[PDB]
Parts: C-alpha cells; sequence; structure tokens
C-alpha cells in the first residue's frame, strides 16, 4: 500500500513508476511517471489523462477519467533498463471517484462485492490454465490484392526438410506430438523456467511447466489459483 | 497394350511431358489400375451369358472361382511391383476383396450389368499397368480354366458392403496379396494351374520369381524417407 510503496522506491532506487491498467478487449496498457511524481496526493486522488484516446471508452464530450493506483499491486519490472516500479490502477470517474462502468477491473471488483452482498460466499477462487505458442517468425497481412499468414519455428514439424545454415539438427515434435518428449525435441526448457522464475519474482506462484501438445512450440506454465480479481491481475 | 504404352510414352515425350504406368506414384491420391474385362467364346457364342447371377452362365462362375482361388499367385503377375501394393491398400474403393458383385466396389471382380447377352463378362479389377500383359493375361486365363475344369464354385456374391463395414465376423473374406514377397510366395507354391498344358515351365516361373525377388530386395533393404520422420528421434 501507500506506506509500503514509498519504501520500495528507496529500497530499489526506483527511477520510474509504470502505471498499468486493462482496456475493454483485455490488453494491458501503461503510462510512465518519474518516481519523484509519487506523493501523498497521488495515492488518495490519483493522476488523470486525455483519455478520449482509448477504445470503447471514447465519449466525444466527457473524455476525462482518473487513474487510481492500487498500492497493493506494486512490483518491480524485470525487463526495463532503468529501475521502475509497476502499479496497477483502477479507472474512476472524476469527482465521484466511483469506478468507471466500462473499466474491466472495476467490474470484476463489483462482482466480488456482489458475491459477499448476497451472502452466498465471501471469496471466489479462480485457477486458469492459459496455454500459448512460442514461434521464431510470424508474418501476415491483408490488402486489396490478397492476404497471408506464415508461421515459423525451429520446432515446426514442417522444418524437418529445411536447410539451416549450420545444418538441420532434426529433433522436433511431430504434429500433436510435442507432448513431453525430453530435450532436444523439447527446445524450451530453459525458456519456460526463466518464465517461471520471473513470474514468481512478480508475485505469482508456479505449480508446473511443460511443453504442450502442438508442434511449433505450444507451451504452458501452470500457476496457483487466487481470488478472482487478483487472479485476473496475475 | 505394348503399342498403347509406346504411343502414350512417346506422344507424351513429343509434347514435353513424361508418362508413367507406375501403379502408385503419389500417396494420398488415386493410383493407376488396369481392370481386365474378360469372357470366353465358342463359334461366335458368348459362353459367359446364362441364367445364373446377373446373366452369367455357370461357366463364368467357375472361371471366377478359379481366379479367386489363385488370386495371390496371379498377383505376382498382375501386380509385379512393390509399388503395386501401395495401391492395393485397404481403401474403400481399393479392389482388394476376393469376391464378385455387380454393384459393390470393394469387390475385386465387378460384373458389368449389361443389356445384350452378347456382351456379358467379368471385370477383374486388381491388376495394374506394371504387369507384363502377356504373363498377366495368361495367368488370369489359366486360373479361370482351372476353375472350370474343376467346377470351383465362387461361393455367393458380396453385394453387401466392404470391410469398412469393419469386423462383423472380423470379415474374413479372402484378399489379394498384401505384398510382393507374398505374391511371389503364392506363385511359388500355387504354380500347378499355370504348368497345365505345359504353358508355364518351372524354370520360366522360377526365373521370373528371382528377377522380382531382387527388385523386392532393393526396396526392403533401402531406408525409406518416412522412417526418418517416424524413427530418427528414437
Ligand atoms: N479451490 C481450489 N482448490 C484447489 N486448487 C484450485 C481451486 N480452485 C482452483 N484451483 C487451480 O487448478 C489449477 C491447475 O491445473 P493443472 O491441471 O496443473 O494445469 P495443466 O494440466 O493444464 O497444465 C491450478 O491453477 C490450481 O491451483
Ligand atoms: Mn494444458
Ligand atoms: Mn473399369
Ligand atoms: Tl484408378
Amino acid at each position: 500500500s501507500a506506506e509500503h510503496v514509498l519504501t520500495m522506491l528507496n529500497e530499489h532506487e526506483v527511477k520510474f513508476v509504470d502505471l498499468r491498467f486493462t482496456d475493454t478487449k483485455g490488453k494491458e496498457q501503461h503510462v510512465t511517471i518519474p518516481a519523484h511524481q509519487v506523493n501523498a496526493e497521488f495515492f488518495e486522488e490519483g493522476k488523470m489523462f486525455d483519455g478520449s484516446s482509448i477504445g470503447g471508452w471514447k465519449g466525444i464530450n466527457e473524455s476525462d477519467m482518473v487513474l487510481m493506483p492500487d498500492a497493493s499491486t506494486a512490483v518491480i519490472d524485470p525487463f526495463f533498463a532503468d529501475s521502475t516500479l509497476i502499479i496497477r490502477c483502477d479507472i474512476l470517474e472524476p469527482g465521484t471517484l466511483q469506478g468507471y462502468d466500462r473499466d474491466p477491473r472495476s467490474i470484476a471488483k463489483r462482482a466480488e462485492d456482489y458475491l459477499r452482498a448476497t451472502g452466498i460466499a465471501d471469496t471466489v477462487l479462480f485457477g486458469p490454465e492459459p496455454e500459448f505458442f512460442l514461434f521464431d517468425d510470424i508474418r501476415f497481412g491483408a490488402s486489396i490484392s490478397g492476404s497471408h499468414v506464415a508461421i515459423d519455428d525451429i520446432e515446426g514439424a514442417w522444418n524437418s526438410s529445411t536447410k539451416y545454415e549450420g545444418g538441420n539438427k532434426g529433433h522436433r515434435p511431430g504434429v500433436k506430438g510435442g507432448y513431453f518428449p525430453v530435450p532436444p525435441v523439447d527446445s524450451a526448457q530453459d525458456i519456460r523456467s526463466e518464465m517461471c522464475l520471473v513470474m514468481e519474482q512478480m508475485g505469482l506462484v508456479v505449480e508446473a511447466h511443460h511443453h504442450e501438445v502442438a508442434t511449433a512450440g505450444q507451451n504452458e506454465v501452470a500457476t496457483r489459483f487466487n481470488t478472482m480479481t487478483k487472479k485476473a491481475d496475475e | 497394350i505394348q503399342i498403347y504404352k509406346y504411343v502414350v510414352h512417346n506422344v507424351a515425350h513429343r509434347f514435353g511431358k513424361t508418362a508413367t504406368f507406375m501403379p502408385k506414384p503419389m500417396f494420398g491420391d488415386n493410383g493407376s489400375g488396369m481392370h481386365c474385362h474378360m469372357s470366353l467364346a465358342k463359334n461366335g457364342t458368348n459362353l459367359f451369358s446364362g441364367d445364373k447371377y446377373a446373366g452369367l452362365s455357370e461357366q463364368a462362375l467357375y472361371y471366377i472361382g478359379g481366379v479367386i482361388k489363385h488370386a495371390k499367385a496371379i498377383n505376382a503377375l498382375a501386380n509385379p511391383t512393390t509399388n503395386s501394393y501401395k495401391r492395393l491398400v485397404p481403401g474403400y474403393e481399393a479392389p482388394v476383396m476376393l469376391a464378385y458383385s455387380a454393384r459393390n466396389r470393394s469387390a475385386s471382380i465387378r460384373i458389368p450389368v449389361v443389356a445384350s447377352p452378347k456382351a456379358r463378362r467379368i471385370e477383374v479389377r486388381f491388376p495394374d499397368p506394371a504387369a507384363n500383359p502377356y504373363l498377366c493375361f495368361a495367368a488370369l486365363l489359366m486360373a479361370g480354366l482351372d476353375g472350370i475344369k474343376n467346377k470351383i464354385h465362387p461361393g455367393e456374391p458380396m453385394d453387401k458392403n466392404l470391410y469398412d463395414l469393419p469386423p462383423e465376423e472380423a470379415k474374413e473374406i479372402p484378399q489379394v496379396a498384401g505384398s510382393l514377397e507374398e505374391a511371389l510366395n503364392a506363385l511359388d507354391l500355387d504354380r500347378e494351374f499355370l504348368k497345365a498344358g505345359g504353358v508355364f515351365t518351372d524354370e520360366a516361373i522360377d526365373a521370373y520369381i528371382a528377377l522380382r525377388r531382387e527388385e523386392d530386395d532393393r526396396v526392403r533393404m533401402t531406408p525409406h524417407p518416412v522412417e526418418f520422420e517416424l524413427y530418427y528421434s528414437v
């Protein structure tokens, strides 16, 4: 929270603070503020924007909204070159400071509140198992004369015939066969574990990691469940 | 047939193409077959028209019986290549079942449903163009004659539906050779019907079996591309 956050700023000699939130489609957004702009004020009433610039939130007249830092979400970015602290925010309507109808995070919080209000239970537990793909090259496009998409990865079964400049090493997962062969067939052990270490450094708890069924790099990192809204943050 | 192949090969050449009579050049698409329509005659009368099944004479049925009895041996001549067996593969249209029918296509012997008794005959569908027309045709005949000389009843017609109508009694219907090695074997053992009338001699048969046996060796001994797809990462 506020009190704790001011600590992390000095403990890590933080130079910037990255304000993050999620749009209607579900894509994380951000804006960066120098560490020196963080103060008492900031936590109680946030900082606002020229928002009319986002999608599904665009009202021609009433374009201004408030970014409300949630001090509990503070975490250091492990990629940025300059020490920067990430702080997830809620989008609140100005003055009222109630919580934008179209803010996905506010909506999830309202649903958690409503669970308690009906007395049916006090907490909702969520454990998503999101899967993904790791490729080497992805190309696509669409114009009046045509369209196309070309996927490529070192694991793609279609590359069994490809000439590589240091020679084709040939150990790759066939179609629907990338399940659990040990390396070198599975080329992502080091990659997955790095993802796990970092996820944990960012507050997540990892339960397992493994290659998935598809060829061309399907992978998965299983993380531990958590309360609904916190899990969506995760 | 020899003149036919000559014209095809040379007209193709003369047009900047290249023709092949190989039974199965591509996996995943149709192979090339050489169905053989046949009938016997005496003093201008078709000995195959009668009162029996689909207009057939009983003489025609014994002919069929003979072909079914000696099918695997006939295969060594009508399907003389290892490639031939990549066409005669449990497909649904693939004529591999040793049975006769006017409609069923699983049946390797179709009975042309025809108007005039003058045109009644049988169509042995398993031969392919790689077959030596002389030896293949002769073998078909000699088998049919052994069916007649010995009144070999062809059993009942298979009008129902193919083995894709899987194991109903495991569907232990007689089938054609599943490989060249097997057809060659059959020809070795089941050679008597051919030696009849001193048509085929032992040396003639053994000489043939040996030529084909060395061709079979090349294919059985040489690593296949697909074996790498399947076993390189073993
Ligand atoms: N109430 C609950 N009690 C225990 N585990 C839960 C509960 N609610 C959700 N979970 C979550 O189930 C999820 C894991 O599934 P997992 O089978 O290991 O994934 P995958 O087989 O797809 O790689 C975890 O995120 C787990 O913590
Ligand atoms: Mn999974
Ligand atoms: Mn035909
Ligand atoms: Tl065909």
